[PDB]
């Protein structure tokens, strides 16, 4: 506990004196050579860094720093994540999650719904998006997803987004990331969901880039959230269940086999209960044989035969549709496909 | 289909796997499939080793089953009923251990969040990743690097005693990865240098808890360099004036007692030597105790050196620390005696010689007279004065007891004459307390814990749990019968929270019960054999009727008793022994059908060992004379043995709660011991007497109504349980009439459509239950003109469920109107049809006090049965 009382002062002015050679070193060690005092702990560099931070190098030093604060500085803390809001894009893609963690962490347990909102407004200036941008907002918000009251923030302040949500792929991507994880917070994240579906701002071009160009942040959401949801925005409003389709209709494409497997599945457990669904899915199936037909035999040795043994339930005009499927796998199959139809 | 299977609910995993599999795809079936799984559950047949069949023999084809039902299912079954959360922890406990990377970092997550927030959870949590870090170590700090470092970042959300178990988890994942883990947590709680210096008002107590968690896990350089650093800030809190050195003195005594094995002298003496020896010299250094010096506000300079007298030396002998006194006793006291008495324990090793090697504290205990600590006579306030010094004393004096508890014939005498004095100086204490305006809170509800009030003078009651010190002092008489009752009360208060208080929670449930109902069932089934004795002689019941020369010892042997049989509950009464590892259940029951009661019935195979020892204590409750404040226990003890009413000798356990209601103790010698202990008391045995007597509530409520119509004429008769002249409070009736609602709507298999007699005799039992009812409502208004504040409140409730009963029942008065056999079927529904509707227009005039609006709205509700009644007599 020793008060070396001049000696951050001092240090810190000659470390603002001389060149930038010794700049990353005098400036990280400050927080352990401003923790002399316990009043010139939160307060000291409160400041006499707070209008110096230009750069992103001293962004770890006013964390520590701010060691007490009185829970006020922490609205200085979101304050210069304000102000660091526009090195956001001025830092290029250096220390984007560095950055964002300042923030995300800033309003840990109070009302932050407009903490995400000019977190998310700020991304406008970041995340359409870049390349790396998705993984890096990804991994301040997957790591923010613990405390479960940001989760519920984000959902209550994505709905009030009109300006960014049709290039909110990174902001598609958090719904799914609360639906797949937060048990009790998914009935509202559906709800969300399909009002921004309705009313535009949500188009299918949208979940076609988040699952092509953005797919292994995605892929992870894929066992709950994007089929449990695909089946459920099945339902009515066909403003929505063009999405749906989408939604498993590009699930087959980009995914791994288990999830090519399981949208199958999915389609012919569909069809083989469902009074008006059975349409959509099987002009759904119909537009997988036209469009990956190698790629969907092999997820169909027993399970697109399967509905010939519910034929009997309803097929006025599907019936034509269905053999047209079974036929096609019949004749894009040489070796096996002809013998099975 | 799965439901309706009984035979292979143990043995198909092939259920699970079904279970899984539909919870995973069908979404409508997936809350069925919850509650079906759940339901499997309890009552048996699911155990924990079916789900590790399945995860260990059919991992592959359980992995497509994971963030759907499995991780899903898991975090839904931590809810309640403890029967299934050791299944919801097995679930976390083994996708973590065969499954892939994915989903371990997703059982981390899931645990991390779970921890994160959540009220009850977050114990089954932290033992959880405790699990995980015992079990699981080099496997686990993969997916933690940001994941189980999160929860410090929410310290302050909860943790009483879990973040010791926090931060064992970070301290064991530091010190099992040398290229990562160590630095990793060394900044944690460096970060906590600022943390210790002054961040919050707390923080600094955290700090010192993280910083000696970190410390003894380099127990057992540069890492030695890293280390001392990070202690000189340690030591400069603590070379700050106050606690916060107590809690390095109390931190660095539960390091030592967690690892006791491991942790070679040498390091702890690294550690510690200068924190042992500050006590014998930090006023002991004197020659001659027997002056005052000035001894500081010096109310004992006239009696100083309290009785101990067994040492060869009194150079100052605790007073003068105790002077000035205003100390949070590290100062030669309680926090630093803990650490002298562990260290003099493990240097010096073997622990045997070792106590001998302080023969008293510093080979000195005291002298020879009464008082001996000096602080009050110019601490004018009454209450800050001794009431605060007397805490420390008796902190002292147990400290003591708890301190050396070995099997040396010369100090095991001693230090029973330790706890005997530290009973009368906890009585003198609690005297000078009571007269004290207000208490002395700050060493009695604030200190020598943090750094009967019970919460904070934690030293001073066998640490308030110290399960050693039972072991003795319980162990010994196999002497004292306020001793008893003190250890007795540790022993209780203890075994609620560990069974169902830092330094017993450092022992897990299952360890505090083969320690408690195991290795000390026999030292208590000792004493309460001589209190069985006792009471068949007159040190129970002499000062009620006989031995009117102590008054005052028959209360005592009377809570001794009591708390005896609520350790004979609570020992066996929880989940702490009676789960799927049952060979500790065995261990415990042979030990008390072998008791008394034929010791050759060692070996005797399950289901016998129950069934003996409860022939042996159901033997014994003819003679729990205690004023039955126990006899409560000791039918919610019994009840607790056998595992449900199905022995054909628990009809005679009921039978004999009957003998217990109609005596509670043979008619509860106290005219106010009946008013607020026995208000819950008789309400739950009235429960047990009927929920069984002789299989016929119906003749038995209706003996209990007949029984208060003799309560009415001269107030006490028949049935000790509500004799008293206000029906006692009728909490016998409220019971009865949840008792008649609850055999009305038993009985719905007995009317079985309307198929013969034997779907008619239903009709007579209908009937007899609307006589109980109408016998019931006859009294109620007939005690309702004595009194009725909830009396009606609860008629309210009782005639709102009759009335759906006879709704539910009622299609056996119209299906069974033709089987009501027309040519008599006018006496026979018409019964039950006026016996409900002048009860319901006897149920008005009490509960409408709303401004003249309810004196027809139970009849309001009652013109529902009027007309129900109307179209069965038009369907008649």
């Amino acid at each position: 506990l020793d008060g070396l009382l001049d000696s951050q002062d001092l240090v810190k002015k000659l470390m603002q004196m001389l060149s930038v050679s010794p700049v990353p070193i005098q400036h990280d060690i400050i927080t352990s050579l401003p923790e002399i005092l316990e009043d010139s702990q939160q307060n000291e560099v409160a400041r006499e860094l707070s209008c110096l931070l230009k750069q992103g190098r001293r962004l770890t030093v006013p964390i520590l720093d701010a060691l007490s604060r009185l829970d006020l500085d922490a609205e200085l803390l979101a304050k210069v994540r304000q102000s660091a809001m526009t090195i956001v894009p001025s830092v290029k893609l250096e220390d984007l999650p560095v950055v964002i963690k300042f923030i995300l962490h800033n309003v840990k347990a109070a009302d932050a719904v407009e903490v995400i909102s000019d977190l998310r407004k700020s991304l406008d200036l970041s995340s359409t998006s870049q390349n790396c941008v998705k993984l890096l907002f990804d991994v301040i918000k997957l790591a923010v997803r613990f405390q479960k009251d940001v989760s519920e923030a984000w959902i209550k302040a994505i709905e009030n987004s009109t300006s960014v949500s049709d290039h909110k792929v990174l902001d598609l991507i958090v719904l799914l990331l609360i639906h797949s994880t937060n048990s009790k917070n998914r009935k509202q994240t559906e709800k969300v969901l399909r009002s921004k579906i309705r009313l535009g701002c949500m188009p299918e071009q949208l979940m076609q880039n988040a699952f092509q160009n953005h797919s292994m942040v995605i892929k992870d959401f894929f066992p709950s959230i994007l089929s449990l949801a695909q089946t459920f925005l099945h339902s009515a409003h066909p403003a929505v269940v063009s999405f749906g389709s989408c939604m498993y209709k590009q699930a087959f494409a980009v995914f791994d086999s288990y999830c090519q497997q399981e949208v199958v599945c999915a389609l012919v457990t569909h069809v083989c209960s469902g009074n008006e669904t059975e349409l959509d899915i099987s002009l759904d199936v119909l537009t997988d044989l036209v469009i990956l037909h190698p790629s969907l035999l092999l997820r169909y040795a027993t399970f697109v035969k399967t509905i010939l043994d519910s034929m009997q339930k309803l097929n006025p005009c599907q019936i034509r549709k269905l053999f047209y499927i079974l036929s096609t796998l019949a004749f894009s199959q040489r070796q096996e496909g002809s013998y099975i139809q | 289909a799965i439901e309706n299977s009984t035979s292979v609910s143990d043995h198909k995993v092939l259920d699970l796997i079904v279970l899984l599999l539909i919870h995973s795809t069908n979404s409508k079936n997936r809350k069925q499939t919850e509650k079906v799984l759940r339901s499997k559950i309890r009552l048996g047949c699911m155990p924990e080793q079916l789900m590790q069949n399945a995860f260990q023999n059919h991992s592959m084809v359980i992995k497509d089953f994971f963030p759907s039902i499995l991780s899903l299912a898991q975090t839904f079954l931590h809810s309640a009923h403890p029967a299934v959360v050791s299944f919801g922890s097995c679930m976390y406990k083994q996708a973590f251990a065969v499954f892939d990377s994915y989903c371990q970092q997703e059982v981390v997550c899931a645990l991390v969040t779970h921890v994160c927030s959540g009220n009850e959870t977050e114990l089954d949590i932290s033992l959880d990743v405790l699990t995980d870090l015992v079990i699981l170590h080099p496997s686990l700090l993969l997916r933690y690097a940001t994941f189980v470092k999160t929860i410090l970042d929410s310290m302050q959300k909860l943790n009483p005693c879990q973040i010791r178990k926090l931060f064992y988890i970070l301290s064991t994942l530091a010190f099992s990865q040398r290229q990562e883990g160590s630095y990793i947590q060394d900044d944690m709680h460096m970060v906590i240098r600022k943390w210790l210096s002054s961040s919050v008002p707390n923080h600094k107590q955290m700090g010192i808890i993280g910083a000696v968690t970190m410390m003894g896990s380099v127990a057992l350089i540069e890492c030695d360099g890293q280390l001392s650093t990070l202690l000189d800030l340690v030591g400069f809190c603590c070379e700050q004036t106050p606690e916060v050195l107590a809690l390095y003195y109390d931190e660095l005594a539960n390091l030592i007692e967690k690892q006791k094995g491991n942790l070679d002298l040498q390091l702890l003496d690294k550690f510690g030597k200068s924190l042992v020896e500050d006590f014998p010299n930090d006023f002991v250094v004197d020659l001659s105790p027997t002056v005052d010096g000035s001894f500081l506000f010096p109310v004992k300079s006239l009696y100083n050196l309290d009785e101990d007298e067994t040492q060869g030396a009194i150079a100052i002998n605790l007073l003068p620390l105790v002077s000035q006194k205003r100390v949070v006793s590290p100062i030669c006291l309680s926090p630093c005696f803990r650490l002298l008495r562990l260290y003099t324990g493990e240097q010096n090793n073997g622990s045997l010689e070792e106590i001998d090697a302080l023969l008293g504290c510093p080979l000195y205990l005291t002298d020879l007279e009464v008082e001996g600590k000096l602080d009050s006579l110019s601490k004018q306030e009454r209450e800050f004065l001794c009431s605060l010094l007397f805490y420390a004393l008796n902190w002292f004096r147990e400290v003591v007891n708890a301190f050396c508890q070995q099997q040396d014939a010369e100090m095991k005498g001693k230090v029973l004459t330790r706890l005997q004095n530290i009973t009368e100086l906890q009585n003198v204490l609690g005297k000078c307390l009571a007269a004290t305006p207000g208490y002395v809170p700050p060493p009695a509800t604030f200190d020598s814990e943090a750094p009967a009030q019970l919460q904070s003078y934690r030293p001073y009651f066998r640490e308030l749990d110290l399960e050693v010190f039972s072991v003795l002092h319980c162990g010994l008489l196999t002497l004292g019968p306020a001793e008893l009752c003190f250890l007795l009360d540790d022993m209780c208060w203890k075994l609620e929270h560990v069974l169902t208080f830092s330094h017993l929670c450092q022992r897990s449930p299952k360890e505090v019960a083969v320690c408690v109902v195991k290795l000390l069932k026999p030292l208590c089934n000792h004493m309460e054999n001589m209190h069985n004795y006792f009471q068949t002689v007159i040190p129970n019941q002499g000062v009620v009727d006989e031995s009117g020369l102590n008054i005052q010892e028959y209360q005592l042997m009377s809570s001794c008793y009591h708390q005896l049989l609520l350790a004979f509950r609570l020992l066996f009464a929880w989940s702490g022994f009676s789960q799927h590892e049952n060979s500790n259940l065995l261990r415990s029951a042979l030990q008390v059908l072998a008791d008394r009661l034929k010791p050759g019935e060692t070996e005797f195979l399950p289901l016998e060992e129950l069934i003996s020892e409860s022939f042996q204590y159901l033997l014994n409750f003819q003679a729990s004379i205690p004023s039955f404040q126990c006899a409560f226990i000791l039918t919610q003890v019994l009840m607790a043995i056998s595992e449900k009413p199905m022995t054909g000798w628990k009809r005679e356990k009921m039978a004999s709660l009957a003998k217990q209601f109609l005596c509670q103790s043979w008619m509860k010698p106290g005219g106010d011991r009946e008013k607020g202990s026995h208000f819950n008391s008789a309400l739950h045995t009235l429960l047990c007497v009927y929920l069984e007597h002789t299989d016929n509530i119906l003749k038995a409520i209706e003996e209990i109504s007949s029984v208060g119509v003799p309560e009415l004429i001269n107030s006490a008769k028949d049935g000790c349980s509500s004799t008293y002249p206000t029906l006692s409070r009728q909490t016998f009736p409220v019971f009865f009439r949840v008792m008649m609602a609850q055999l009305e709507s038993s009985v719905k298999s007995i009317p079985a459509g309307k198929p013969s007699d034997s779907g008619e005799v239903q009709l007579e039992k209908l009937l007899k239950w609307n006589i109980a009812v109408r016998n019931f409502h006859i009294l109620i208004n007939l005690v309702k003109v004595f009194d009725s504040r909830p009396v009606l409140s609860i008629c309210l409730k009782y005639g709102r469920l009759f009335v759906e009963a006879f709704l539910k029942l009622a299609m056996p008065l119209l299906d069974h109107s033709f089987k009501k056999h027309r040519d008599d079927v006018q006496s026979l529904l018409k019964t039950l049809q006026l016996s409900t509707r002048q009860l319901h227009h006897m149920c008005g005039h009490s509960k409408i006090h709303q401004d003249l609006g309810l004196t027809n709205h139970v009849p309001l509700l009652k013109k529902s049965l009027e007309q129900f009644v109307y179209r069965v007599k038009a369907m008649l």
